């Protein structure tokens, strides 16, 4: 019925996305 | 920065021209000394703001600076309430660093 | 990659010459409809890996291909709590990417 179809199929892989926090400090000001 | 000009926002102001010509109570040249942590952490050495006047803007800005103001872009926002107890007396102001860094890529 | 041959570590690694050297079950072809978002979202075309032949996989590193191992750095690894492994068999592989981005800056 379908020769191609009893060929190999091929593996899906899913990977989850990479991120990270938006890490950041603040300078402080000082008066002179 | 003045905050009472700059309604904060990153999400979609991100030019130099975005920020209100109304809101820059100080600018100062560029950072002298850089560095990048293999943690990822830029790290620059002190800065001073000549000669100050006006007040109670309560926020800091950090930017690429071109020479003009369309491809000037952003880098950081802060907002430490200490920025709220800076009211220049027609001074220099000096901005210090914590040691280790101030922005991760 | 093979996460026996390989137990990740996000900060002491940085080059391809890094990576044990068998844990390599195939190579990636270069990426294909590299685009971005002004969110800093990375976006790319699915990868295939043709005919593929090894030992259960179980992850997926990126990084920058400049020919010698000792300077193409590392940028991102990946895998997921339920796309876990992959058997290779003689199948071709087939990474398939979030449709809204894989990496963000």
């Amino acid at each position: 019925l379908n020769p191609e179809s009893t060929g190999h199929r091929d593996w899906i892989f899913r990977p989850d996305p990479a991120e990270d926090a938006d890490e950041v400090r603040d300078p402080t000001l000082y008066l002179t | 920065i003045d905050a009472d000009d700059y309604t904060v926002n990153l999400t979609s102001h991100t030019t130099l021209a975005n920020i209100p010509s109304g809101a820059i109570i100080a600018v100062s040249e560029s950072l002298t000394g850089k560095s990048v942590t293999s943690a990822g952490w830029v790290k620059a050495d002190p800065t001073v703001f000549p000669e100050v006047t006006g007040d109670t803007g309560e926020a800091v800005i950090v930017y690429k600076h071109t020479g003009t103001a369309s491809t000037s872009t952003l880098l950081s926002y802060h907002d430490s309430p200490t920025y709220q107890f800076v009211i220049p007396n027609g001074s220099d102001i000096r901005v210090i660093w914590p040691t280790d860094g101030f922005i991760r890529f």
